[PDB]
């Protein structure tokens, strides 16, 4: 029914129709997150290693 | 004038990047070597494609975008593509071996050697920008990298820029076209770190992709080729505002304003109408109103759903073509007499609607036949839980027998972030469910 | 991304030469190591297998590894034996003996430092390794003891790199000697711990192929090797040719193995053939997914029935209608839904290559991680028990230094195995 | 050979179903929670239609209509007339009715009820059964439910012998076409007791429910008269047939109702495709008028009927869909 906000141009236009009414992270944080699973790869990585050792 | 800048993360992001990037050029009309003779205004200006391209002294147009992968093959075929001048070598960042569809080994492994790399070399082109609205990032649900670098990228911009918006261009996982397993995980565990990161998100099932290339294409089996090519065309139609002149979704804020009440919910829906084979012979021409008509049938849909069992809490309607106000009124006035279209108590039962009157650009020898008028739906609407709830169903069964978790937790990554992450997906769900009954 | 090779003991070099035999002529590689082939899709994927060598030629990327001259020797007189590099040719002299100990802990670890250094020397050039694959058996002495104990010193020195297998398996249909249960149930205790994905190729079901199937009234390796070339060809058929598939090793490892020691694979391929018979009727796509998923086609004489598909992978060769093959083959799973896991959503993948095999205009590889592949342990942990019940044959074993806990050991590990999959089986 | 799953076994109708497929040696069943079915039949509560019509190749269908509980819902149903043009407040067959929440559209029902005070006009209204609004309001309060208040019909049609009240139960299915196939075989649950209009608190001879009955089985077997014998009553005693004085405006009721729903539930272009089986109940008052009482999503057959109404159901919803390798329905044409 209604229209309005009608915005015309020459690439074209633009309008709005309405029929009815209503009724972060820190920079440490991160790194400290990629770190913390970092030393763990090294934790599993040393665990095969000293078992590879045995 | 405000500047956007592109980021294509993984294979998908990349391959569906140099579709966008194609299609770009030849709506304006932009050569290959990236030469535009439509700009008078040589070594710079104030236009409106000028967002997506800045220019050299030289008068070469480039995009302002940025191609990262954690494995060569498939950026290499933009270093040696038809517009391989088109871009510089800095904007095409590639690794040695990828994330092996494994989002801790993206994220968490390869990720953390690469990721100031790529910080640096966007920041070169933020610094080339007088006003950087924010990025619009390309990627997939189901890659390692497309999911683990892209959550790691998505929170550091936030960091790194914290006031500018970010858009994404998101492709849900579908097994017709996919030979990995371990999707629901990186799925689930991307959406989950990225949520307060993005801002407005348009997902796109490959499955909906996948039928109406086989359904109104006629090709028997769709390649990526196909695919892509209809998802540059949507992707076209909803950044054709931001390219162009026009006085609805203007800037990156808008999308937002618009489309998006709830922070958490942003994920609208996409309806793109007509698909038409550019081999079918004889086709009569559809009007407004069929096309319009168009956008409320599921078939047509980026993501396979029931709108009818939901609620709207916004909706936009993108024309290129031969369309006036007064045929577009009259189409909605009578489509909503026939199909269920309920609205949120708290929002207005209305359509914000943009014309351009240039039709929908063709890639010459394509599968898309040239139209007079076309139509992209963005319509927020609950009915996209659906997408989710599959999702997590398909986690919820792999999880409970702990299924692949040994490659995840392999690379560095916590038991835990799973059910972290899978609480928050189940938050999300309810979200929807408030809002939609 | 390039791959090591690498083949040791008997049988291990004999199916690998041929491995390297039928590739080579795949990617048109003549045995002098010069390509003449026609297409270009035969190169854009050769460094995988392939070095570059200086004068325009190939190089196998594969390491020749045994405890005696004897079969490498052979294969130096081989068809293709000169394509190989001589100082990849890593020999001792005084065998194995069939015997696991003397290849894992005297005979072999005198002789294991050399072949790293071959290895050291194949690696270093590699621009990204993506992994490594051994061809070997675990009856015998020198693949089986010193194979794996390759395994262990190359995921010492290299952790974080992808390494597979291909393991020919024991049987009494096909024996060599009566201690092929110890040796296997040593050398699995291994594969289970320091393999990401090991292809088991039993020489009962390659033998009961060709006799009852191909209609050979007595079989030899060579006839056994026929299969076992033609299936490795066409596992590796994605990785050597270009596709969709943008996947390496540990990508398809990711995919295929939802738990870390159930990594066993089923291999089949169709249809099956006895060489020099060549075929003149080509299969229809019906035709390929009905044999390649009967268990008459299948490496490991297991029957799927008695188990549940964890994982499926497919590979059809040749010019086909890729439409046809979906609907075929989902229409297996439509139809024996009871035998693929439902808690694994979608476990079953396929791909399409346009290049055939030679002598078939178009074929199916088959790649399952069925939990029937506990009947295969069972069946080694049955010979083995009887045996070691009495301690038969172990004063070989002694006599190099082993203890009888380590057999003990090995023993517990793989009934541990059996129940691992017996545990999904009823998921 | 097709698959199907069983996710409510405590549907006498459908597990009647489930058995008649197997038996057709061309169906085989799965477990609750295996996806790759082409068949679906599901539970009463929180189906998940959203996974359906998700799996490749595989031609999946529902016996549950998405939406349908609108229809199938005293609450919703009240509201989807009066909001409806289609059939709009003014609707002739539906009793007046009005939603009523505990502590809505509360002081609207009292604007019918202060002109009630007319007098010489019948006034009772059901949720129980009272004349007065004081009671009939002070226990919907107690419950803590939201409940439906409906006009009662005074002057029901009371079967001789026995001066009995009586409801009609018709079946009603709808494939993925949406044709509409009324069940020719209905039933009329009646009561036993007398219908006494002086006071309403026995509602033994009210409310004509097969288990609250549980002089039952006097007239007719299971307290159950079937078309047959009720038409022959009504030739014989009011010079009508069935099908004129009655089964005209049952099928007009059935046949605006769900076409009223169609566009919001219709599985025409979806991803998966739904077919259901309603039970309409109905009331006829002494002027051979009907009057629509509600509708059962989830309904219950009688015992002679299971057979027949169940191979129905296979024949013109599944096989329809899923072939292999006259009619007992009257199909309502729109
Ligand atoms: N629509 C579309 N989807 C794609 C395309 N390429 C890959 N995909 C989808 O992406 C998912 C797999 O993730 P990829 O993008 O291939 O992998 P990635 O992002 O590079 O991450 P890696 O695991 O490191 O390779 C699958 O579901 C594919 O269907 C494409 O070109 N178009
Ligand atoms: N407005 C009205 N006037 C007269 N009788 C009515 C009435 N509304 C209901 N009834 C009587 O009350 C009985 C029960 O009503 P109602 O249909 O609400 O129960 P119900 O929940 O059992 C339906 P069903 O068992 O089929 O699911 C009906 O059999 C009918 O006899
Ligand atoms: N398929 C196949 N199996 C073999 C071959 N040679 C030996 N075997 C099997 O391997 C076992 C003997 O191992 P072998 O390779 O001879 O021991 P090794 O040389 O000391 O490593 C026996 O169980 C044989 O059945 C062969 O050429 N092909
Ligand atoms: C992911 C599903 N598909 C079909 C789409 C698939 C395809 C190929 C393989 N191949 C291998 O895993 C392998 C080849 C070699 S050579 C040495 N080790 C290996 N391992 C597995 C699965
Ligand atoms: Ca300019
Ligand atoms: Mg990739
Ligand atoms: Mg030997
Ligand atoms: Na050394």
């Amino acid at each position: 029914m209604e229209v309005i906000e009608l915005n015309k141009c020459t690439s074209g236009q633009s309008f709005e129709v309405i029929l009815k009414p209503p009724s972060d992270p820190s920079l440490e944080e991160i790194q400290k997150k990629l770190e913390a699973a970092e030393e763990r790869r090294k934790y599993q990585e040393a665990e095969l290693l000293k078992h590879l050792a045995e | 004038m405000r500047e956007c800048i592109s980021i294509h993360v993984g294979q998908a992001g990349v391959q569906i990047g140099n579709a966008c990037w194609e299609l770009y050029c030849l709506e304006h009309g932009i050569q290959p070597d990236g030469q535009m003779p439509s700009d008078k205004t040589i070594g710079g200006g104030d236009d409106s494609f000028n967002t997506f391209f800045s220019e050299t002294g030289a008068g070469k147009h480039v995009p302002r975008a940025v191609f990262v992968d954690l494995e060569p093959t498939v950026i290499d075929e933009v270093r040696t593509g038809t517009y391989r001048q088109l871009f510089h070598p800095e904007q095409l960042i590639t690794g040695k071996e990828d994330a092996a569809n494994n989002y801790a080994r993206g994220h968490y492994t390869i990720g953390k050697e690469i990721i100031d790399l790529v910080l640096d070399r966007i920041r070169k082109l933020a610094d080339q920008c007088t006003g950087l609205q924010g990025f619009l990032v390309f990627h997939s649900f189901g890659g390692g990298t497309g999911s683990g670098f892209t959550s790691l990228l998505m929170e550091r911009l936030s960091v790194d820029y914290g006031k500018k918006s970010k858009l994404e261009f998101s492709i849900y996982p579908a097994p017709q076209v996919s030979t990995a397993v371990v999707e629901p995980y990186n799925s689930i565990l991307t959406t989950h770190t990225t949520l307060e990161h993005s801002d407005c998100a348009f997902m796109v099932d490959n499955e909906a992709i996948y039928d109406i290339c086989r359904r109104n294409l006629d090709i028997e089996r769709p390649t990526y080729t196909n695919l892509n090519r209809l998802i540059s065309q949507i992707v076209s139609s909803i950044t054709a505002s931001l390219r162009f002149d026009g006085a609805l979704n203007v800037d990156l804020t808008e999308f937002q304003t618009n489309l998006v009440p709830y922070p958490r919910i942003h994920f609208p829906l996409a309806t793109y109408a007509p698909v038409i084979s550019a081999e079918k012979a004889y086709h009569e021409q559809l009007s407004v109103a069929e096309i319009t008509n168009a956008c409320f049938e599921p078939a047509n849909q980026m993501v396979k759903c029931d709108p009818r069992h939901g609620k709207y809490m916004a909706c936009c309607l993108l024309y290129r073509g031969d369309v006036v106000p007064k045929d577009v009124n009259a189409a909605i006035a009578t489509i909503k007499t026939k199909r269920s279209i309920q609205f949120v108590d708290w929002c207005p039962t209305g359509f914000k609607v943009g014309i351009n009157y240039q039709p929908p650009t063709v890639v010459p020898g394509g599968d898309l036949a040239k139209v007079q008028r076309a139509v992209c739906m963005l319509s927020n609407t609950t009915a996209i839980a659906e997408a989710w709830a599959r999702l997590d169903h398909k986690f919820d069964l792999m999880y409970a027998k702990r299924a692949f978790v040994h490659w995840y937790v392999g690379e560095g990554m916590e038991e835990g972030e799973f059910s972290e992450a899978r609480e928050d997906m189940a938050a999300l769900e309810k979200d929807y469910e408030e809002v939609g009954v | 991304r390039e791959i090591v090779h690498i083949q040791a003991g008997q049988c291990g070099n004999q199916i690998g030469a041929k491995f390297w035999e039928v590739i080579s002529d795949e990617h048109g590689i003549d045995p002098t190591g010069s390509y003449h082939g026609d297409s270009d899709l035969q190169l854009e994927r050769i460094n995988v297998y392939y070095n570059e060598a200086t004068g325009n030629k190939y190089v196998p990327r594969a390491i020749l590894v045994d405890l005696e001259p004897g079969t490498m020797d052979s294969v130096r007189s081989g068809p293709f034996g000169q394509i190989f590099r001589p100082d990849n040719f890593v020999f001792g002299q005084s065998g194995a003996g069939n015997n696991w100990a003397k290849g894992h802990y005297t005979e072999g670890a005198e002789l294991v430092d050399s072949v790293l250094d071959v290895v050291r020397k194949e690696s270093e050039s590699c621009d990204c390794l993506q992994g490594f694959q051994l061809t070997h058996s675990l009856g015998g002495g020198t693949g089986s003891g010193m194979g794996t104990l390759l395994i262990s010193k190359i995921r010492e020195e290299y952790p974080d790199r992808i390494m597979n297998t291909f393991s020919v398996m024991p049987s009494p249909k096909v024996s060599d000697t009566v201690v092929e249960p110890y040796n296997a149930t040593l050398s699995v205790h291994q594969l289970v711990e320091n393999t990401d994905e090991t292809y088991c190729i039993d020489n009962e079901a390659l033998y009961d192929i060709c006799f009852r199937t191909l209609k050979l009234t007595t079989p030899t390796y060579g006839d056994l090797n026929h299969l076992v070339s033609a299936t490795m060809s066409g596992v590796t058929t994605c990785l050597r040719f270009p596709g969709q598939l943008n996947a390496d090793l540990r990508k398809l490892a990711v995919n295929m193995v939802p738990f870390p020691r159930l990594h066993f694979f089923m291999p089949g391929f169709a249809p099956l053939t006895s060489r020099g018979s060549q075929q003149y009727r080509a299969l229809t796509v019906p035709e390929l997914t009905q044999q390649m998923f009967d268990s008459k086609n299948m490496m490991a004489a297991c029957d799927p029935r008695h188990g549940r598909y964890l994982t499926v992978a497919a590979i059809f060769r040749g010019r086909m209608s890729m439409k046809e093959v979906d609907e075929q083959m989902l229409n297996v799973q439509n139809k024996n839904s009871s035998y693929f896991v439902e808690w694994i959503p979608n476990n079953v993948k396929t791909a399409v290559c346009d290049i055939p095999p030679r002598g078939l205009k178009m074929s199916a590889t088959f790649i399952g991680n069925s939990t029937a592949i506990q009947e295969l342990f069972k069946r080694i942990s049955e010979q083995f028990t009887a045996m070691f019940r009495r301690k038969a044959f172990l004063h070989w074993y002694t006599g190099e230094g082993m203890d009888e806990m380590e057999f003990t050991e090995a023993e517990s590990n793989m009934n541990d195995l059996v129940s691992e999959y017996q545990q999904y089986q009823d998921a | 050979m097709y698959t199907f799953v069983v996710r409510d076994e405590n549907s006498s109708v459908y597990a009647e179903v489930s058995r008649l497929l197997l038996a057709t040696g061309q169906w085989k069943r799965l477990r609750k929670d295996n996806p790759r079915f082409n068949l679906m039949l599901g539970e009463r509560n929180r189906l998940p239609f959203g996974r359906l019509g998700h799996e490749p190749g595989l031609v999946q269908l529902v016996n549950y209509y998405r939406g349908a509980d609108k229809l199938c819902r005293k609450a919703s149903l009240v509201k989807l007339i009066k909001t409806s043009p289609e059939l709009s407040e003014s609707c002739t067959w539906f009793p007046e009715s009005y939603v009523i929440y505990p502590t809505d559209e509360r002081e609207v029902f009292l604007a019918a009820y202060n002109r009630r005070r007319e007098g010489r006009e019948g006034n009772v209204w059901i949720a129980l059964i009272s004349s007065e609004a004081s009671e009939l309001l002070d226990f919907i309060d107690e419950q803590g439910q939201v409940h439906v208040i409906q006009k009662y019909l005074e002057k029901p049609l009371l079967l001789e012998p026995g001066h009995r009240k009586f409801d009609i139960r018709s079946w009603v299915l709808v494939d993925h076409l949406y044709n509409i196939y009324l069940y020719r075989e209905g039933v009329l649950r009646t009561s036993s007791e007398p219908y006494n209009s002086a006071n309403f608190q026995d509602k033994t001879c009210h409310l004509t429910n097969h288990c609250i009955q549980k002089n039952y089985g006097r007239y007719e077997e299971g307290n159950e008269m079937f078309f047959e014998e009720f038409n022959q009553y009504l030739m014989d005693a009011l010079n009508t047939t069935l099908e004129n004085s009655i089964l005209l405006q049952i099928k007009h009721i059935i046949r605006s109702c769900l076409m009223c729903i169609e566009p919001a539930i219709s599985t025409k272009h979806l991803h998966y495709q739904s077919f259901q089986l309603f039970g309409f109940d109905f009331m006829v008052d002494e002027e051979l008028k009907v009057w629509l009482i509600e509708v059962n999503g989830a309904p219950a057959c009688a015992q002679k009927l299971y057979a027949e109404l169940c191979q129905g159901i296979v024949d013109v919803a599944i096989s329809s869909v899923f072939p292999l390798a006259t009619s007992i329905f009257i199909k309502l044409h729109h």
